[PDB]
Formats: structure tokens, C-alpha cells, sequence
């Protein structure tokens, strides 16, 4: 286990986003005051009804 | 949506309809070029649907026929009688 850390686990350490575009939807995109009650307004409301 | 501000979550008059008139808008945004008919074809296809849905809201949601029988019995007097005997007891007093 130590040599696999120090040598082939040192080796094989090959462990190497929001697109909030609205261009692709520009029509169907909420009003960012429209978008902003519909995706956190409501989940906040419902933590806070919780 | 004044109304579904006051009232419960009733849904958009166009439900799931409303993006079917967004992709609607849509095309109109993707024609080269405005024409009228078209853009009112699509806001009487709109308005028709907002106006039967309200339409249902009148007659089954809000009961226009009760409150029009209720005009009818008061501001048209229809409760006659009644209207008598209370003009036959307010008389004397309506009279000063």
C-alpha cells in the first residue's frame, strides 16, 4: 500500500458551471426579475414555509 | 393576472399553451418581414383562448348568473312584493 501511494497512486494522479447564456432562448428566457422568482424565489420560499 | 394575484394558483388561461404562443412570437421575430395578418391571426388565436377561459371563470368560477339574478330580484325590483311591503312601511317615513 505504501509503495502503491508513493509510486503508482503518485502516478496515476491524472484526477485532472451555470451557462447562463440566454442567447439560446433569449425568447423563451425569463425576465431576470422573472427568472430570479421562478428559479429562487420559489425554492427559498419553500425552505422558508418549511 | 391580477385576478391570480388574489386568487389561488389557478394556471395561466393558456396553460400549457402559453408556450405554444411564445413559440408563436417566436416565428414572428423569425419572419424577414412584419406583416399585420399574421401577427393578428396570432393574437386572435390569443385572445380567443384568454376569452373562453375567462368565460369559464365568469359562468362556472364566478357565477355571473346568480349575481344577475340578484340585480334582478333588487336593482330591478324583482322581489316586487317585497319592495311593496317596504315601501308600504317606509311611507310615512319617506314622505319628510
Amino acid at each position: 500500500i505504501n509503495f502503491a501511494r508513493m509510486y503508482l497512486e503518485q502516478s496515476d494522479f491524472h484526477e485532472k458551471d451555470v451557462c447562463v447564456d440566454r442567447s439560446s432562448e433569449s425568447v423563451t428566457c425569463q425576465t431576470f426579475e422573472l427568472t430570479l422568482r421562478s428559479c429562487l424565489y420559489p425554492h427559498i420560499d419553500k425552505q422558508y414555509l418549511d | 393576472e391580477n385576478q391570480n394575484v388574489n386568487l389561488t394558483r389557478k394556471g395561466s388561461i393558456l396553460k400549457n399553451q402559453e408556450d405554444t404562443f411564445a413559440a408563436e412570437l417566436h416565428r414572428l421575430k423569425q419572419q424577414p418581414l412584419f406583416s399585420l395578418v399574421d401577427f393578428e391571426q396570432v393574437v386572435d388565436r390569443i385572445r380567443s383562448t384568454v376569452a373562453e377561459h375567462l368565460w369559464k371563470l365568469m359562468v362556472e368560477e364566478s357565477d355571473l348568473l346568480g349575481q344577475l339574478k340578484i340585480i334582478k330580484d333588487f336593482y330591478l325590483l324583482g322581489r316586487g312584493e317585497l319592495f311593496q311591503a317596504f315601501i308600504d312601511t317606509a311611507q310615512h317615513m319617506l314622505k319628510t
